[PDB]
RNA sequence: CCUGGUCCACCCGUGACGCUGAGGCGCGAAAGCGUGGGGAGCAAACCGGAUUAGAUACCCGGGUAGUCCACGCCCUAAACGAUGCGCGCUAGGUCUCUGGGUCUCCUGGGGGCCGAAGCUAACGCGUUAAGCGCGCCGCCUGGGGAGUACGGCCGCAAGGC
RNA sequence: UAGCGCCGGCCAACUCCGUGCCAGCAGCCGCGGUAAUACGGAGGGCGCGAGCGUUACCCGGAUUCACUGGGCGUAAAGGGCGUGUAGGCGGCCUGGGGCGUCCCAUGUGAAAGACCACGGCUCAACCGUGGGGGAGCGUGGGAUACGCUCAGGCUAGACG
């Protein structure tokens, strides 16, 4: 719950091209052929955003953390692993929200097969099955890892790049699920219900924002967990 | 040149509102101003004010919209859904007081130019005068 | 014209018990009691889903066949009600219920509307003291519908009006049983009618 | 709770090698006659599953209709594709004057007296969608003055 | 050599002098016509050789009008963006021709592509609108009969409107 | 005295026999070539009923000549292009007139018909009395926002 001048790397945006004109209000100026996010407006929206987050958190609502961006891929899997929050990491499967029942059937099969590799029945039936089911469990854990925690539709979602993840965003809006996101110059602000106007590229920015966010979560639900161990992922 | 200044203004407003512009400038005329007054009073715009673009007089019209919405397409509801020119150059529409229309059964307005001045349908019918039927808004 | 054919077959086609027979439609002989299915060879076969037109046509036929009125007079009555002020449906039913034959049935001088028609045509009925033999005569509020002084000694009227002792007459009608007279107090309210009919469907039928 | 009636059923067909292959579409309207309607188009290999599915879809898509004394608050004219619908309010006792499609839709929304006209393309599907959009665009004096507060 | 249009910069001059445009008048690819010239290559017609069941064609060898110039006619077309002209408004990105500027970039005129909103039956269009508007002109009203018949006008004719 | 038309869909009403792309039906889509709810007959059914069908003609539906209320890239439809005559249309400010436009008053708008109410023929059709309308035009007075016009001014269109 600090920020301010401690934001380093955030104000850096994408190039002169590649932008979305709708983002013009959140831009300070154009330096070196690069849009630079407005310093103050960032915190401006940050307040309201984190307020929504705090409310929703102390109410007990679950938040689905989402990004594939490979810059943010490692950060999410821990930051969301903190508290109780589910996450989508590898890729966003179409229908995870709208088709959610059907997708959940896969989670049922997941814990099903985990229960199979628990019991004595691993060695029953030929190696033909043992080689298959193993890889099935393999990919199921590859994808549905963070998604296994959702027993019901989320009360909000958190998105790293709303442009890249825009399907997730789309069905979030469809289902009236409030959208939180970290928006860059290349994204459409209107689709985001609570906006965090900063760099979606640099690992530093994502680390800062997401870490402080989860910090706010656990702070809302009490217990004040120790500083997040994502700081070693700066490589 | 502009063939119909008033139609042009109404159109400027329409186009501006559709992309949810903050405000829009229109070339200044006392007539346009007197229309914008009614428009403001009836609450279709936040208001207007006179400005100078380059060295020439303009009217900034500050538009007005609804709250952000839910689901797909969050874009707010328009306060001006419909604004349309009726009497045009080359066909002009004059109505008597008994012939004054009623827009959307009262939910809309129609702007008349009478000899008692620029009035709405309610206002004109109240002062009991007809005139040129300028446009309809709802 | 006014029909003159088998009646309880209509009881059957409309799928709802009508009383065109007066008594015996209260007996378990009505054939609507023992054969609720439509008349004819194909009566007992599964009925296909009726078109909207079918529904409206049938409903209006129900309304019309209740009062035993020709389509000409029915239509005329409807358009007349349509021109008038007030809700078209209710006014329609009111105008229908103001017919002299129907009033005679309502007051119980006759067991059935058809019998009432015969009683009117033969001058057994009087309105305000003068004989009126027209079944389509329109009663107005305040009028006194009585039985002909010369006809009061007829067996049928004995039976009918003796059966009317203790019985109640509709809220818009008054009945003096001993003097064998009655009064039409006002037009019937829609609520006053027990008719198994949706009038809006009739309005929609002629709306076509 | 929810009264439901279907507008049209139709059998479409695709072409596969050595044959025609049929698929059934169904248009279904659902409403409480309390001012809530819904409209949906199901598509299935056989008719009943199509009707059922259409019902489901319809309950999923709902429109809140602001009735005033059994009629509509104000006239609207809506274009869906080449289909046009004109709804205009009427005094009590008038009845629902419409074609099959908007009749059913309106009657399930709890409309008693209304005047309509179908213009342009009469295609049932598009007329239906048009009607729904029309009902969806209806505003009330309340709504209006809610908008113009400022 | 003669001559038309047009763009930018300066903000100098006049002071609404504007837009459209029935009829009129002019221009109007190719083919075609008249008079005179020219004629290399190409080439309708035509003369042959093949192919083929036939081949009044495709393929091959020739070849006249014509194609070329001047002057005068003809007035047609898939004469096409199958999109009348003018003005205002409505995200951007990118390639390019051509000016100006504090020359990474900004600004103006023109030619392309992808795309916001919006439009469209769809395909698609989308500041070069097929979007939102205003002015004025031309035109449409199921297919065949038929762009035919009759009449009129134009043309040397072919034929055109 | 009870008749007439219809029963494939549009459109309310279905079965048997006869017929075999014949005989025939048919408003449009169509039916009939051996098992026809479509032809012909029967039973049954639906609709009207002193009528019921057919033909012809007018308006409707037809937003299909689109003022209300349509279109022209590929469905029918942008003139091959320009120049420009008549005509249509006309940027900002002030003033005069009051032609268009609007308002008040008044005259006219015969009767019958149309609407409403009451009333006479037993009802109705038919008819009597009363009431209410009304577009347009004439006259008198008034208003001046817009359009028009005359006079003056401006430079954002246009031209130089
Ligand atoms: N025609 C004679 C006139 O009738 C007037 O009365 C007129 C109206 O009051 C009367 O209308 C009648 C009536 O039952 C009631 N007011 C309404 C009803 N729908 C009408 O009934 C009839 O009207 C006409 C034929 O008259 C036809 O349309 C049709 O037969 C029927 N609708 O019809 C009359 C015209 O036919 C006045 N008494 C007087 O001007 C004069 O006697
Ligand atoms: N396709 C016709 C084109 O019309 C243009 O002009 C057209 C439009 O500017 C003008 O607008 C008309 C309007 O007058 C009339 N009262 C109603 C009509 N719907 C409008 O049409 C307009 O609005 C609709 C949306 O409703 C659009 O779909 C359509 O594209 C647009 N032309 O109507 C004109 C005729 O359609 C060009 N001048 C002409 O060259 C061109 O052929
Ligand atoms: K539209
Ligand atoms: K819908
Ligand atoms: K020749
Ligand atoms: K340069
Ligand atoms: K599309
Ligand atoms: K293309
Ligand atoms: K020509
Ligand atoms: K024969
Ligand atoms: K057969
Ligand atoms: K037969
Ligand atoms: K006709
Ligand atoms: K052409
Ligand atoms: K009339
Ligand atoms: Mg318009
Ligand atoms: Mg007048
Ligand atoms: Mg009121
Ligand atoms: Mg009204
Ligand atoms: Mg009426
Ligand atoms: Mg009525
Ligand atoms: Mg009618
Ligand atoms: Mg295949
Ligand atoms: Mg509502
Ligand atoms: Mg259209
Ligand atoms: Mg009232
Ligand atoms: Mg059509
Ligand atoms: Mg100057
Ligand atoms: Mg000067
Ligand atoms: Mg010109
Ligand atoms: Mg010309
Ligand atoms: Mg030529
Ligand atoms: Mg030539
Ligand atoms: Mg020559
Ligand atoms: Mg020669
Ligand atoms: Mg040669
Ligand atoms: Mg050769
Ligand atoms: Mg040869
Ligand atoms: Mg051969
Ligand atoms: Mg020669
Ligand atoms: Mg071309
Ligand atoms: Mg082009
Ligand atoms: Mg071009
Ligand atoms: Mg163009
Ligand atoms: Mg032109
Ligand atoms: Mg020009
Ligand atoms: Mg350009
Ligand atoms: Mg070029
Ligand atoms: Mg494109
Ligand atoms: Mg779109
Ligand atoms: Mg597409
Ligand atoms: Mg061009
Ligand atoms: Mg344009
Ligand atoms: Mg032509
Ligand atoms: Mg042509
Ligand atoms: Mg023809
Ligand atoms: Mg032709
Ligand atoms: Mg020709
Ligand atoms: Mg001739
Ligand atoms: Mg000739
Ligand atoms: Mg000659
Ligand atoms: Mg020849
Ligand atoms: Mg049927
Ligand atoms: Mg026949
Ligand atoms: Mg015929
Ligand atoms: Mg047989
Ligand atoms: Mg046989
Ligand atoms: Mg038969
Ligand atoms: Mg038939
Ligand atoms: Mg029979
Ligand atoms: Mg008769
Ligand atoms: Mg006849
Ligand atoms: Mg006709
Ligand atoms: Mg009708
Ligand atoms: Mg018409
Ligand atoms: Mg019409
Ligand atoms: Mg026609
Ligand atoms: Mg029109
Ligand atoms: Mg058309
Ligand atoms: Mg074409
Ligand atoms: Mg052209
Ligand atoms: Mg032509
Ligand atoms: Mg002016
Ligand atoms: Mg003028
Ligand atoms: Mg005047
Ligand atoms: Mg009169
Ligand atoms: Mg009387
Ligand atoms: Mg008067
Ligand atoms: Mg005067
Ligand atoms: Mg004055
Ligand atoms: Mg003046
Ligand atoms: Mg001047
Ligand atoms: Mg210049
Ligand atoms: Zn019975």
């Amino acid at each position: 719950t600090v920020k301010e001048l401690l934001e380093a790397g955030v104000h850096f945006g994408h190039e002169r091209k590649r932008w979305n004109p709708k983002f013009a209000r959140y831009i300070y100026a154009e330096r070196n052929g690069i849009h630079i996010i407005d310093l103050q407006k960032t915190m401006e929206e940050l307040e309201r955003t984190f307020r929504f987050i705090e409310d929703l958190a102390m109410r007990g609502g679950t938040i689905l953390f989402v990004g594939t961006k490979k810059q943010a891929q490692d950060i999410v899997r821990m930051e969301a692993e903190r508290a109780g929050m589910p996450y989508v990491n590898q890729r966003w499967l179409g229908g995870m929200l709208t088709n959610f029942k059907t997708i959940s059937q896969r989670v049922h099969r997941l814990e099903e097969l985990e229960a199979l590799f628990a019991s004595p029945e691993i060695e029953e039936r030929p190696k033909k099955e043992q080689v298959r089911l193993k890889h099935e469990l393999e990919r199921l854990q590859k994808y549905l890892s963070g998604f296994r925690l959702l027993k019901r539709l989320p009360d909000a979602i958190f998105v790293v790049d709303p442009t890249k993840e825009a399907i997730a965003v789309r069905e979030a809006r469809k289902l009236f699920i409030p959208v939180i996101a970290l928006a860059d110059t290349d994204s459409d602000p209107d689709l985001v219900d609570y906006i965090i106007p900063g760099n979606d590229d640099a690992i530093r920015s994502i680390q800062l924002i997401l870490s402080r966010a989860v910090d706010l979560i656990i702070q809302a639900r009490g217990g004040v967990v120790e500083p997040s161990p994502s700081y070693a992922l700066v490589q | 040149m502009l063939t119909d200044p008033i139609a042009d203004m109404l159109t400027r407003i329409r186009n501006a509102t559709r992309v949810y512009k903050e405000s829009t400038d229109v070339p200044a005329s006392r007539f346009k101003e007197e229309i914008l007054r009614i428009l403001a009073r009836e609450g279709f715009i936040k208001g207007y004010e006179r400005v100078d673009v380059d060295g020439k007089p303009y009217l900034r019209v500050y538009l007005k919209y609804g709250p952000r919405r839910q689901g797909p397409d969050p874009r707010p509801e328009q306060v001006i859904h419909h604004i349309r020119r009726i009497s045009k150059p080359g066909r002009r529409v004059y109505v008597g007081v008994k012939e004054i229309p009623r827009v959307r059964r009262g939910l809309g307005i129609a702007i008349l130019s009478t000899s008692k001045g620029v009035l709405t349908d309610r206002e004109a019918r109240k002062l009991g005068v007809g005139g040129e039927l300028i446009c309809e808004v709802w | 014209g006014r029909y003159i054919g088998p009646v309880c077959r209509l009881c059957r086609r409309e799928g709802v018990k009508l009383y065109l027979k007066g008594e015996r439609c209260y007996s378990p002989k009505c054939a609507m009691e023992r054969r609720p299915y439509p008349p004819g060879q194909h009566g007992q076969k599964r009925a296909r889903r009726p078109s909207d037109y079918a529904v409206r046509l049938r409903e209006k036929q129900k309304l019309r066949r209740i009062y035993g009125i020709s389509e000409r007079q029915f239509r005329n009555l409807f358009e007349e009600a349509s021109k008038k002020k007030g809700v078209t449906g209710s006014v329609f039913l009111g105008l229908l219920e103001s017919r002299l034959d129907n009033v005679v049935y309502r007051l119980g001088f006759a067991v059935s509307r058809r019998q009432a028609r015969q009683l009117v045509r033969h001058g057994h009925i009087t309105v305000n003291g003068r004989r009126v033999d027209l079944p389509s005569y329109r009663v107005r509020p305040g009028d006194e519908i009585a039985v002909a002084e010369k006809s009061r000694n007829l067996e049928l009227i004995r039976q009918n009006l003796e059966a009317m002792k203790g019985r109640k007459v509709g809220p818009w009608l008054s009945l003096d049983v001993e003097g064998m007279k009655g009064k039409f107090l006002r037009l019937p309210d829609r609520e006053d009618l027990a008719l198994p009919v949706n009038e809006q469907l009739v309005i929609e039928f002629y709306s076509r | 709770d929810f009264e439901e009636k279907m507008i049209l059923i139709r059998r479409t067909a695709r072409m596969q090698a050595g044959g025609r292959r049929f698929r059934f579409g169904a248009l279904v309207v659902v409403g409480d006659r309390q001012g809530r309607v819904g409209l949906g188009f199901g598509k299935a290999p056989e008719v009943p599953l199509a009707v059922q599915k259409a019902g489901y879809y319809a309950r999923r898509n709902m429109v809140e209709v602001p009735l005033q004394n059994g009629t509509i608050p104000h006239e609207i004219e809506v274009e869906f594709g080449a289909s046009k619908i004109v709804l205009k309010p009427a005094a009590p006792g008038t009845g629902v004057i419409a074609g099959a499609v908007p009749r059913a839709i309106l009657e399930l929304a709890g409309v008693t007296d209304i005047l309509t006209k179908e213009l342009g393309s009469r295609n049932p599907i598009n007329i239906a969608y048009a009607t729904m959009e029309a009902l969806r665009q209806l505003r009330t004096k309340a709504d209006v003055e809610r908008l113009r507060k400022g």
